[PDB]
């Protein structure tokens, strides 16, 4: 294709993009099975007819996280936080790194994927020690995230040349949004880096018998919390720099749009002590501080709840919409690439709820480790950052394929992100309703079916979503196929531009924009936050260390 | 005014006060 | 038009910016106040408390778990408690209602959680580590412990139990 000879960072955006939805389609195999699970009902044995290698339910859950939450988003946000900016610039990614990172991704996705399939890591996405995994699924972590460095790399660098071009002018929208974004991730990524490199790593090759648990989980949370906003940033980036154009308006405020990033960048890392309001050996002053900013960092959402709203709002209006609900049903509910973000919008308010009470740090012990955590999590990523990534298959796709959307597959669309969502719902009340129960987390609890009686009003609800969510995956895998291994070509499709919305007019406040295209300098405030944060701590953490061994329990 | 927004930003209030009073009521009753 | 929803729109936002701001400082302020409460005792110490899982149950005070339960003053029960593949020990934990409880958990081999239905105790147990949390139980009966801390195959039935005695 002479469009690929042009645009060769839109087959490298494809390839990131399709691996990232079959590792999500492979881990969401296993969701059905969980939830039935958590609705008492054991079906694992027919998984297991089905797929023979897995020996466990808690092999299918690892599975489950580390190619759903892992692997599907961090290829996502390789994909748009790098073809985005790329075009808004109009400007070629260096190529070379640009396959280097993907090649990265997926070399270390198949290294980890050996033991992880084989049963020699069933330890979770969060492989805490002492449960101790074989070296290769480190490994093949390991350098499946630091695919992500090169991006950094990708984007730094396209932002620099175009400001070489263009002197004294503001960084453009979508590229301010990716620079704070990577910036944001190098800083957050060196939790897990450290923690691989100075213990997990050099434990599972042999060269040190113990590693010390504490220190582990800090380092890891370090990392842990601010990838939660690396999943969420890039469909962030499309709901307010595309969307509004997709709704029928405009983005309402540029400036707002920087400045809850600008916030997502200096709150995202300091902060993951609220992962460990239960852990012992960490100062319960320190605590209260995470808490704090953790309270903190909710405000950029609640300010991208009312610029987003609002931008809605404008459109339903232009639309002709008008009462206080007539600008919502204005709005284009027949395409997919507009509903799916929303609907991953509507579940992120009781998600977002559910994340303000974890972060409450006391509050925090009647929901630790139960099934609300999963309630919270489902809402806010396998829902909101999923459904926009779905969505994207709508508008997306056919700008990398040239590849037309059919009037059947825009309806398949349709049903699989209304089930989607709407099966995400459901299980969310049966998981939050199960916590408050005191329902553990990570269980197996259908194989011990008398354990949780008071449960069983919200177990039919976990049941119920375990079939819708069959259904839509389903119907998610055959539209994604279809539209994947479709006849048609329309070169056209793959040349117009993207979708990106037009801003309001008014004003508005240079100087603020100014201010905070002062990147350098926001990015040595972020990093001083997190010395700040961490630094007392881990200075104590580390100088007085207690390594223990490892074990095997699968 | 922006009243459709305003809705929006008062559904998440009132569900960020539900949980989080609900979860502080719970928390006193199991203390 | 647009200059004039474009005004609305961020006057309105500003207003909705500080009563988000005021709501989460309220929150704050009440997060404050059970920190000074006796329901805070369940966080645990930050003080580090180093032990050895490998030699935990054979010298030290989870050697013995009949011995477990240590009056530690007039009102006060110290607990030394094991968390481990899978099970807690002693079983079951027998402390008087009304007391204050001083639970000392660790673990000889992974980590396990320690969530005491019923209650705010809610503590990852690590090897190497004592978790020291606070309790007083009000009132007498049987309370479960729920490992709820993934610690292998055996994780789903790992539960204890914990007597409040009247
Ligand atoms: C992408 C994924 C994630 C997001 C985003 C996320 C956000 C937060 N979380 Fe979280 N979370 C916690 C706190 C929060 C806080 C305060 C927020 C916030 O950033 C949330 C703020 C957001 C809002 C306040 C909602 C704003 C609403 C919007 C923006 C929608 C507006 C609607 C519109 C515009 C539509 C209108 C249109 C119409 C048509 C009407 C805590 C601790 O404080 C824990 C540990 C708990 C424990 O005990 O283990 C936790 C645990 C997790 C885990 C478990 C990790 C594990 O495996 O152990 C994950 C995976 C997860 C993910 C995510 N979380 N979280
Ligand atoms: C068909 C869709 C899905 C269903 C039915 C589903 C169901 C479940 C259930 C019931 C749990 C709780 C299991 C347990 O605590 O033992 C679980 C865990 C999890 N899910 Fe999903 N899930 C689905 C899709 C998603 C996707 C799309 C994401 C990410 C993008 C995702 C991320 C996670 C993660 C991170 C875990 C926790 C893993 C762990 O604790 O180690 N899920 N899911
Ligand atoms: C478009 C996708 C939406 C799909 C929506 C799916 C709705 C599920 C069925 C409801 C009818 C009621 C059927 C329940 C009747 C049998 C109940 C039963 O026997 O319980 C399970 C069994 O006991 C465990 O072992
Ligand atoms: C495992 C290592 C094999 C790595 C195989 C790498 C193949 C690289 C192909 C690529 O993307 O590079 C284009 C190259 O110039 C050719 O056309
Ligand atoms: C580049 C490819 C592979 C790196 C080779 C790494 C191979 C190192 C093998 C070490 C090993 O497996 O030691 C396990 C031991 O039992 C302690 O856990
Ligand atoms: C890719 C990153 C892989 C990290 C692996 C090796 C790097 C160097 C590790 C150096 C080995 C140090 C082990 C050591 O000196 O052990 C001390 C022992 O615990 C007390 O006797
Ligand atoms: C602006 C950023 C915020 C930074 C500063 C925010 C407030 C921290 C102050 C005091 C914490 C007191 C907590 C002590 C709680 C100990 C409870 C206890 O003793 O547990 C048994
Ligand atoms: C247990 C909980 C399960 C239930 C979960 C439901 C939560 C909210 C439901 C739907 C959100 C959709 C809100 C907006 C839908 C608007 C559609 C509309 O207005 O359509 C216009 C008409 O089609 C001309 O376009
Ligand atoms: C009483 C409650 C019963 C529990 C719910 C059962 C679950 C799913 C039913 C399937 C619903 C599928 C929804 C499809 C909506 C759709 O596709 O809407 C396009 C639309 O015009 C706007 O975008
Ligand atoms: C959202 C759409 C509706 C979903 C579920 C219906 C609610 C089902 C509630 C029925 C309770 C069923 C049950 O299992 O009853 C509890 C217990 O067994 C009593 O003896
Ligand atoms: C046409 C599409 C709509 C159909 C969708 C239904 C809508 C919502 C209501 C119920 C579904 C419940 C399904 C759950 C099935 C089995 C429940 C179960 O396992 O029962 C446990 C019982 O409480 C212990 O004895
Ligand atoms: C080298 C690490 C670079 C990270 C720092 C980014 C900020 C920066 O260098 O700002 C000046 C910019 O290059 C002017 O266009
Ligand atoms: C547009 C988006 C809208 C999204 C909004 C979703 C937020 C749901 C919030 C609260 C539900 C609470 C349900 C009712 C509260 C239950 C309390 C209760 O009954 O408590 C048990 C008590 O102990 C007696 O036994
Ligand atoms: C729509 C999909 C989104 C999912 C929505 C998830 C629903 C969880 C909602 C609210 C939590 C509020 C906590 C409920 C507290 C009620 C119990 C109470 O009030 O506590 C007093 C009682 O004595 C104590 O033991
Ligand atoms: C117990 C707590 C009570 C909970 C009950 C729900 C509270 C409503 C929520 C948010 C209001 C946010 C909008 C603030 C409006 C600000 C007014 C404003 O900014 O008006 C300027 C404009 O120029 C005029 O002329
Ligand atoms: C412009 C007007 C501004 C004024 C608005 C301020 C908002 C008031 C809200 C909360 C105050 C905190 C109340 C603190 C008391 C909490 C007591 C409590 O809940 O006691 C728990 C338990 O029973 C004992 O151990
Ligand atoms: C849409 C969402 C709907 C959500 C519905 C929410 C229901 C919450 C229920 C209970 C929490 C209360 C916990 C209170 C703890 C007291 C338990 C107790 O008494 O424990 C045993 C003890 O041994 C006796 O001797
Ligand atoms: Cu011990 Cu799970
Ligand atoms: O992590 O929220
Ligand atoms: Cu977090």
């Amino acid at each position: 294709s002479r469009v690929y000879e042009a645009y060769p960072e839109k087959k490298a955006t494809l390839y990131f993009l399709v691996l990232g939805f079959l590792a999500l389609i492979v881990g969401s195999l296993f969701g059905p099975f969980q939830a039935l699970n958590y609705g008492n009902v054991d079906a694992y044995p027919l998984l297991k007819r089905l797929l023979p290698f897995v020996q466990s339910y808690y092999q299918g859950l690892t599975l489950h996280g580390v190619l759903n939450a892992i692997v599907f988003t961090q290829l996502f946000a390789q994909a748009i936080m790098v073809y985005l900016p790329a075009r808004e610039l109009n400007m070629r990614p260096n190529m070379g790194l640009m396959w280097l990172s993907w090649w990265m991704a997926f070399i270390g996705l198949v290294v980890a994927a050996l033991p992880l399939l084989a049963n020699e890591a069933t330890v979770l996405y969060t492989f805490y020690p002492p449960l101790k995994g074989h070296w290769a699924f480190y490994l093949g972590a390991s350098v499946f995230v630091l695919s992500t460095w090169v991006s950094i790399y990708i984007v730094l660098d396209l932002w620099r040349r175009w400001k070489a071009a263009n002197p004294g002018k503001v960084t453009p929208l979508v590229t301010y949004m990716a620079v704070v974004f990577w910036l944001m991730w190098f800083l957050a990524s060196l939790g897990l880096v450290l923690e691989a490199v100075l213990f997990l790593l050099p434990w599972s090759f042999g060269l040190v018998e113990g590693v010390d648990p504490l220190v582990a989980r800090t380092l890891f949370w370090w990392t842990g919390h601010p990838i939660v906003y690396f999943w969420l940033l890039p469909a962030y980036a499309i709901i307010y720099t595309i969307l509004p154009k997709q709704a029928g308006g405009k983005l309402v405020s540029d400036p707002m749009a920087r400045l809850a990033f600008l916030l997502f960048l200096l709150l995202s890392t300091p902060v993951g002590f609220h992962h460990q309001f239960a852990d012992p050996g960490i100062d319960p002053t320190w605590k209260m501080i995470h808490s704090v900013l953790t309270l903190f960092v909710a405000v950029p959402s609640l300010m991208t709840a009312f610029t987003v709203a609002a931008s809605l709002e404008f459109a339903g209006r232009l639309r002709g919409g008008r009462g206080l609900f007539g600008w919502i049903r204005a709005l284009p509910w027949d395409n997919p690439a507009f509903v799916a973000p929303v609907l991953g919008l509507l579940g992120f308010i009781p998600g977002g709820a559910g994340g303000i009470v974890n972060a409450s740090f006391t509050l925090d012990y009647v929901v630790h480790n139960t099934a609300w955590v999963p309630g919270h999590f489902h809402l806010q990523v396998a829902s909101l950052v999923t459904l926009t990534a779905m969505g994207s298959l709508y508008w997306l796709l056919p700008n990398l394929t040239g590849k037309p959307i059919s009037d059947a597959q825009r309806r398949l669309g349709l049903a699989v992100v209304w089930l989607w969502f709407l099966g995400m719902m459901i299980m969310a009340v049966g998981l939050h309703w199960a916590g408050l129960l005191n329902v553990p987390r990570r269980a197996y609890i259908a194989q011990v079916p008398d354990a949780y009686p008071h449960a069983a009003v919200p177990m039919v609800f976990n049941v119920l979503a375990g079939i819708v969510l069959l259904v839509a995956l389903l119907l998610f895998i055959y539209g994604l196929f279809s539209v994947l291994l479709s006849r048609e070509r329309k070169p056209e499709l793959a040349e117009a531009p993207l979708p990106f919305a037009e801003v309001i007019s008014g004003p508005e406040d240079r100087r603020l924009v100014l201010a905070m295209d002062r990147i350098g300098f926001w990015f040595a405030v972020a990093a001083i936050l997190v010395v700040l944060a961490y630094g007392p701590t881990l200075v104590q953490l580390f100088g007085h260390l207690n390594p223990v061994p490892g074990w095997r329990l699968w | 005014k922006p009243k459709g927004a305003l809705a929006v930003i008062l559904v998440l209030t009132l569900t960020i006060l539900v949980f989080w009073l609900g979860v502080y009521a719970v928390f006193f009753a199991r203390g | 038009d647009e200059h004039k929803a474009h005004k609305a729109i961020l006057a309105y936002e500003k207003g909705w910016l500080a009563f988000s701001l005021a709501m989460l400082f309220v929150f704050i302020a009440l997060i404050a106040y059970t920190l000074a409460t006796h329901t805070a005792g369940v966080i645990p110490a930050g003080k580090l408390e180093r032990v050895d899982p490998t030699t935990v149950r054979q010298e030290g005070p989870w050697a013995d778990p009949a011995q477990a339960v240590v009056q530690t003053g007039p009102n006060q029960y110290t607990v030394y408690v094991l968390a481990f593949a899978f099970g807690y020990q002693p079983n079951p934990i027998e402390v008087p209602q009304g007391a204050e409880i001083v639970f000392k958990i660790t673990s000889p081999d992974v980590i396990h959680g320690f969530h005491v239905e019923g209650t705010n105790i809610n503590v990852e147990v690590l090897p190497g580590e004592v978790s020291t949390v606070r309790y007083t139980f009000k009132r007498p009966g049987e309370y479960r412990i729920i490992c709820n801390q993934y610690c292998g195959l055996g994780h789903q039935n790992m539960f204890g139990t914990i007597v409040v005695k009247e």
